[PDB]
RNA sequence: GCCCAGACAGCCAGGAUGUUGGCUUAGAAGCAGCCAUCAUUUAAAGAAAGCGUAAUAGCUCACUGGUCGAGUCGGCCUGC
């Protein structure tokens, strides 16, 4: 495909689609030859934009449990892993999830009464 | 089919009737305490007679019930680690028994699937929070 | 500034920036108060987007037949099925495989002279 | 002394995990009584301030967010 076309294709690909991609090139060409695309692909400004999916916990509902329960069930935490971060809300309830999964997670949390925003 | 209740706790392996403490309870939710009795002390047989294991039980959709005897160790061996029969009326004033560091990580791990926490040091604790408010010394 | 404006503003900064904001808030408000902000920050999908694997064919190059061979060996698809998955490059060569697998898999495609991508 | 980092009260959703803490008790399982009142999971949940059960359950409160939106609160003294 045209080089310009490839550039545009990469811009459309979610950072997830590009990560496994650079690691992919790494297997064949090697860390040396694949270094070119690896260093150029990373700049997908996914971090430089503060973005988009994820399940951000804007609010959650005056009680932990319900919210944390969902968190504990979605992440898997005892009594200091989803009770020192799920409050401020470190919205990173989960990462690298599709639109549907992120949508489903949001639902579960909202059911517990968690005002979640999906970036 | 839409009518369903759910709740059950720790029942002494062998005890059921009479009504108190288990009568109108889970008796006015659809299931009766006629059977379900010999349907508990006839499955929990070959274990420890003195083991308050909480069997999870749904309710009904017809009239019947259901059963699932999960897993104490955890709670037991904790009371039977510093005298379960003779305890201190006011725990924190005196002691009753003692436990080593080995038997601290022992009752630990063996309940991680209910007890919640990352790292074993976080597990060794909490149980150290549950350490004693019932005699028994830490060391 | 409008709350909505702030949300967008935040979703514009770069990793470094937000860490500077959440830190400033911590010094001003405090680990307890500033907590409510060191949250919405983190989820700046820098890791969420990426640290997960499926193989995808970007291009087969001039060695279509060669690429097909590899595909026919990995997937086991017939000649007609294989070529159909190589020509239009319907991506997904095989999914549900681990990192090493999806990794090594491509280490059998590019050798045939094909540009692969894993999502 | 507290005040424009909109809180204090409404409304929405939320009050957990070890655990029914122990002892005691026919039973008591946050909530008869006797002792303590720790920790694990978070903006925030007291091994629990009330209603409730035969004992559970169920329902509220404390605690904190969202939404609703400006001075408030504690105290001293004096005139009638």
């Amino acid at each position: 495909i045209t080089k310009d076309q490839i550039i545009e294709a990469v811009a459309a690909m979610s950072v997830m689609d590009v990560v496994e991609l650079i690691s992919a090139m790494e297997e064949k060409f090697g860390v040396s030859a694949a270094a070119a695309v690896a260093v150029a692909a990373g700049p997908v400004e996914a971090a430089e934009e503060k973005t988009e999916f994820d399940v951000i916990l804007k609010a959650a509902g005056a009680n932990k449990v319900a919210v944390i329960k969902a968190v504990r069930g979605a992440t898997g935490l005892g009594l200091k892993e989803a009770k020192d971060l799920v409050e401020s809300a470190p919205a990173a309830l989960k990462e690298g999830v599709s639109k549907d999964d992120a949508e489903a997670l949001k639902k579960a949390l909202e059911e517990a009464g968690a005002e979640v925003e999906v970036k | 089919k839409k009518v369903q209740a759910y709740v059950k706790l720790q029942v002494a392996a062998g005890m059921a009737n009479p009504s108190p403490p288990v009568g109108p309870a889970l008796g006015q939710q659809g299931v009766n305490i006629m059977e379900f009795c010999k349907a508990f002390n006839a499955k929990t047989d070959s274990i420890e007679k003195g083991l308050p294991i909480p069997v999870v039980i749904t309710v009904y959709a017809d009239r019947s019930f259901t059963f699932v005897t999960k897993t104490p160790p955890a709670a037991v061996l904790l009371k039977k680690a510093a005298g379960i029969k003779s305890g201190s009326g006011k725990p924190n004033k005196d002691k009753v028994g003692k436990i080593s560091r080995a038997q601290l990580q022992e009752i630990a791990q063996t309940k991680a699937a209910d007890m919640t926490g990352a790292d074993i040091e976080a597990m060794t604790r909490s149980i150290e929070g549950t350490a004693r408010s019932m005699g028994l010394v830490v060391e």
